[PDB]
């Protein structure tokens, strides 16, 4: 259900080639066939307008597109019907006649589940909770939980629910408390650390994500270079050079995952430069790791512009902890940017307090700030101190 | 007679409900006749269990709604009831024994201090405040705060956002009711706001965003931007599109004291990093209006507590100080007496526990 | 009312305490008599001689006293009602200038103190540096005020002399007593 | 020197160098954590046993 | 935004190039 979701996600937002947005109709046009995708062919327009969103034969009438395959015809209107009566109407009928003859107990709540699926796809969510909800009383070992659970996992996916869905994974998790192997555990971290993409949790993402394997492919549910790129560039943006150096740069599937593809361009591209302190080339790749990865991404998507410039917030950190003073004529000239440029990031970063450092006009010298024997006691020892302090106060002034 | 009294009072208090927001009879006769139920000594020698009986809480609402556009419509200079209520007013402080009297003596003090919001002169309320002060232990939550948001909104037009602090703070976490925190909230909120407004912070959009509806946080996401920047043109902008939420809120006063902020806070979001800063790059920054004022610009912010710097009219430069050292002898020594001063304030636990 | 014939009738008597009040340098009192005004947007906002003061006390409150000279010599107000209160409040905002001269500059030469604060004689300017207590040397003025003590009487507050050691040593103990 | 190998700090300007000790910490704010921990805990029990 | 970032980082290559 995700192929579908990552193809017709470059539908949204396509700011160059015109091949891209039907190459992956190709893609969408094949599963539709096998797999009646009626909930997100008709989410389609509901999701994004002003591009491919107007066209409807249907619903609403207006043509705009890019793409004529989106569009309910004579034909998506009879196979509808078809993937209906199989999936629903003829099975239903023989489930029908098992609970009448009282044939196994979980035999009978695992066919609930994969009827339940197929509501689902038909595009009506409430019989497809409603059939689930009466299978999760059937649920006792990790035997039945794996098929309520994953009913539930491609809300998240398939409809892009961030809301409903982790609740009440949650409530199935804690309920029976096993796991089985790492990789059915892996449905509920992974989700978690792409749930954190949506509220912004930034380093929270990558605490399950590090330490998860680079060959995890849910097929389904997503897609082998799609969590390639959530792992990399999540987890580069948290830990610091100096977790970097033994985890990401050295590891035995990192590496052997920078080669599979391509299409990364974070361990590789944004690693090295950043561990051997150039930053002649390592200006390019941000504007690749933004056009090639975050963009055709769907949950990397929704940051835009909060990567790079966070990212080179950092970058300059490492920078300063290696000298004292710099010079100003090679940091806004020979590492590839200009003189205005590097005045408007570091413009909004000083005020903030994010970083300490001593930028000079006319002798054009970078200076850092070093605290010293400072280190964490000097403002954060009063800030958070008396900050707490003001939090305590809170309920003990008003009282009840 | 106490008790005859008291039994008249309780059918009276009854019909107040309706006189207040809900049933307002005649815009004429009953603001003559409410005041001839109340003065033929309703209040008494204060004899026992005397309190929460008279009008108190029920009239603050009341009485502003025959002022404007009801009985004067702006034909006479002042309400002659008004005149007599003054009169009313301050006599009941007058005969006050300062004994039993708490919640009844911080009530009264709020007609006398919103009108001098409206119309009227602050002035003469900075001398009712020494005799405002007193451990008031009667105060219900719901008046705790709102005898902390007039004490703050005083000082605002006083330029004392210091004394101002203390008072705002105690206001937001009071009044845990879904009327004071929606309608008196909103305006508690938008008056904490302004507070940092002249100290030159102005934080982003956090837990205020949830706290009220979008009505407040257009105008202060305007201003945050514009003061931050130091961009007077979307900070006039703001004051003509907004002027109709300016005015309700007697907040109007903003386009001199926070435009003379916008200015001032904008030196801390530039970097002045550097020693020596040329005339003409000061020039450059902060658009054309940091061009006309210079040298006078900075003269003023470094006495205000802003910055502290040095101007050179010889080789035209200014030369500057980030206000950064090391703790050595006297510089840790200065927040060791502050740190035991912000303690003072949790010594009282001992006794209220 | 608000209403006899032309109300206010004459508005610069009402401007006139608004300009002399700015003399003492209280600034609290300023802001206080425009809430007195029953019309704000009306004919405080609308009238420039109401204005006057506001848009004065603005230039003031932004830092600029040079744009904010100007209103009291390139106004045509200046000749007959608003002569008297001109010259006291421009000898008050060269004292506010003045406190600001100090911190602002570690050192000035004689020509630019005339120019900046508009004198027409450099003897002249000398004698408001004795006043101010003003060091002078050669084609140049320093300050040596920027320290500052006495002002009226003090005791153990406000970075004390000979009490540091005791005081430190005082906060100690009383916190001793409040557990007892 | 990022590394943690050698300590010290260069000069791009002047092309100088500067001193840089070894410790750059003693044990203090490792006792500061043990307080955020508390008042980030504590006073929020306190509410569940008043309400 | 990204189309302040971009623009400023081709316009000055084609300049750095050339010197």
């Amino acid at each position: 259900n995700y192929e579908v979701s990552e193809k017709a996600f470059l539908l949204t937002q396509s700011k160059v080639s015109i091949e891209q947005r039907k190459e992956a109709a190709e893609f969408v046009l094949a599963k539709i066939k096998e797999e009646e995708m009626a909930p997100y062919y008709k989410y389609l327009c509901e999701e994004y307008l002003v591009n491919n969103g107007q066209s409807d034969l249907e619903h609403d009438e207006k043509s705009d597109s890019l793409n004529e395959w989106i569009k309910f015809d004579q034909e998506l209107y009879n196979e509808l019907c078809k993937k209906n009566e199989s999936k629903i109407k003829e099975l239903n009928e023989k489930i029908q006649k098992l609970e009448e003859d009282d044939e196994g107990e979980l035999e009978q709540a695992q066919a609930w589940i994969n009827l339940g699926e197929y509501y689902a796809q038909i595009g009506d969510k409430d019989n497809a909770e409603k059939t689930l909800g009466k299978s999760l009383s059937k649920a006792i070992s990790t035997g039945a939980k794996i098929d309520v659970m994953l009913t539930i996992a491609r809300l998240g996916f398939f409809y892009n629910d961030q809301l409903y869905v982790k609740e009440k994974l949650e409530a199935v998790n804690s309920m029976i408390e096993k796991g089985g192997d790492w990789e059915r555990r892996n449905r509920y971290k992974t989700y978690y650390g792409i749930h954190c993409l949506a509220v912004r949790n930034f380093k929270e993402a990558a605490k399950l994500l590090v330490d998860s394997l680079a060959t995890f492919t849910s097929i389904e549910l997503t897609s082998y270079e799609s969590i390639a790129t959530y792992a990399s560039v999540t987890g580069l943006f948290t830990l610091e050079r100096t977790d970097l150096k033994s985890k990401v740069i050295d590891s035995p599937e990192l590496l052997s995952l920078i080669s599979t593809t391509a299409a990364l361009q974070s361990i590789s591209s944004l690693t090295i430069s950043l561990y051997a302190s150039d930053y002649a080339s390592y200006f390019p790749y941000l504007l690749e790791t933004y056009a090639n990865v975050l963009i055709p991404c769907k949950y990397l998507n929704r940051h835009a512009d909060f990567f790079v410039r966070e990212m080179r917030r950092k970058v300059y950190a490492q920078l300063l902890e290696s000298y004292k003073t710099l010079s100003l004529k090679s940091m806004a000239s020979a590492f590839g940017v200009s003189v205005a440029f590097l005045d408007n990031d570091l413009g909004k970063f000083i005020p903030n307090k994010q970083l300490n450092c001593v930028i000079d006009r006319v002798n054009g010298i970078v200076e850092t700030n070093r605290p010293d024997n400072k280190n964490a006691q000097y403002h954060l020892l009063v800030k958070q101190g008396d900050g707490l302090l003001t939090k305590l106060q809170k309920y003990g002034a008003a009282v009840r | 007679k106490t008790i005859e009294v008291t039994a008249e009072i309780n059918c009276f208090m009854h019909l107040l409900v309706q006189l207040f927001l809900w049933d307002s009879k005649e815009l004429e006769q009953l603001v003559e006749f409410n005041r001839k139920v109340v003065i033929p000594n309703l209040l008494c020698y204060y004899n026992l269990r005397s309190l929460n009986l008279i009008n108190a809480k029920l009239w603050f609402y009341i009485y502003l709604s025959h002022e404007t556009l009801a009985r004067s419509s702006e034909e006479i200079n002042s309400d002659n009831q008004n005149i007599i209520l003054r009169s009313t007013m301050m006599k009941f402080l007058k005969i006050a024994s300062l004994k039993h009297d708490n919640e009844t003596k911080a009530m009264l003090i709020n007609l006398i201090l919103r009108d001098f919001l409206n119309n009227g002169e602050v002035d003469s309320a900075s001398d009712f405040i020494s005799k405002l002060e007193y451990p008031h232990t009667d105060v219900s939550s719901s008046l705790e705060a709102r005898y902390f948001f007039y004490l703050s909104k005083i000082n605002a037009i006083q330029l004392d956002y210091s004394t101002a602090n203390e008072y705002i703070i105690a206001a937001i976490r009071k009044a845990p009711h879904n009327s004071k925190s929606l309608g008196f909230l909103q305006q508690s909120n938008k008056l904490h706001c302004c507070i940092q407004l002249l100290m030159g912070d102005i934080p982003e959009l956090s837990f205020f965003h949830q706290s009220n509806m979008q009505k407040s946080l257009l105008p202060y996401y305007h201003l945050t931007k514009a003061v931050k920047l130091g961009d007077l043109k979307k900070f006039t902008s703001t004051i003509t599109k907004y002027k109709q939420l300016l005015l309700k809120d007697d907040t109007y006063q903003l386009c001199v004291r926070l435009r003379s902020n916008v200015i001032k806070t904008g030196i801390r979001i530039i970097s002045l990093t550097y020693k020596k800063i040329s005339l003409r790059d000061i020039c450059l920054k902060l658009n054309l209006d940091s061009e006309q004022t210079v040298e006078y610009m900075v003269s003023r912010a470094i006495r205000d507590g802003v910055i502290e710097a040095k101007i050179n009219h010889e080789d035209g430069f200014i030369e500057t100080t980030e206000l950064l050292n090391i703790y050595d002898s006297e510089d840790p020594q200065q927040v060791f007496d502050e740190r035991i001063k912000f303690a003072n304030q949790l010594h009282d636990e001992y006794l209220v526990s | 009312n608000h209403k006899l014939s032309e109300s206010d009738k004459k508005s610069k008597l009402i401007s006139l305490y608004l300009l002399n009040l700015l003399s003492q340098n209280n600034t609290t009192k300023f802001h206080s008599e425009l809430q007195y005004l029953d019309k704000h947007i009306k004919n405080l906002e609308d009238d420039s001689l109401l204005s006057y003061p506001i848009k004065l006390d603005r230039w003031l409150m932004e830092g600029s006293y040079q744009k904010a000279w100007d209103l009291l010599q390139s106004g045509s107000q200046n000749i007959s009602e608003f002569d008297s209160f001109t010259d006291i409040l421009k000898s008050a905002i060269r004292d506010e200038i003045a406190k600001n001269t100090e911190l602002s500059y570690d050192f000035l030469p004689l020509s630019n103190i005339k120019a900046l604060l508009f004198f027409n004689n450099e003897k002249e300017t000398e004698k408001f540096a004795l006043e101010r207590n003003w060091p002078i040397v050669n084609s140049k003025v320093y300050f040596n005020n920027q320290s500052k003590e006495k002002a009226d009487y003090e005791d153990e507050m406000m970075h004390e002399e000979d009490q540091k050691t005791n005081i430190i040593e005082k906060a100690m103990d009383y916190a001793i007593s409040i557990e007892n | 020197i990022l590394d943690k190998i050698f300590y010290g700090v260069l000069d791009q300007g002047n092309g100088w160098l500067y001193v840089y000790e070894t410790p750059n910490q003693d044990a203090t704010y490792d006792s500061a954590l043990e307080l955020v921990g508390q008042l980030n805990k504590v006073v929020d029990q306190l509410f569940e046993k008043a309400s | 935004d990204d189309f302040t970032n971009e623009l400023k980082a081709e316009l000055d290559r084609y300049k750095r190039e050339n010197q």
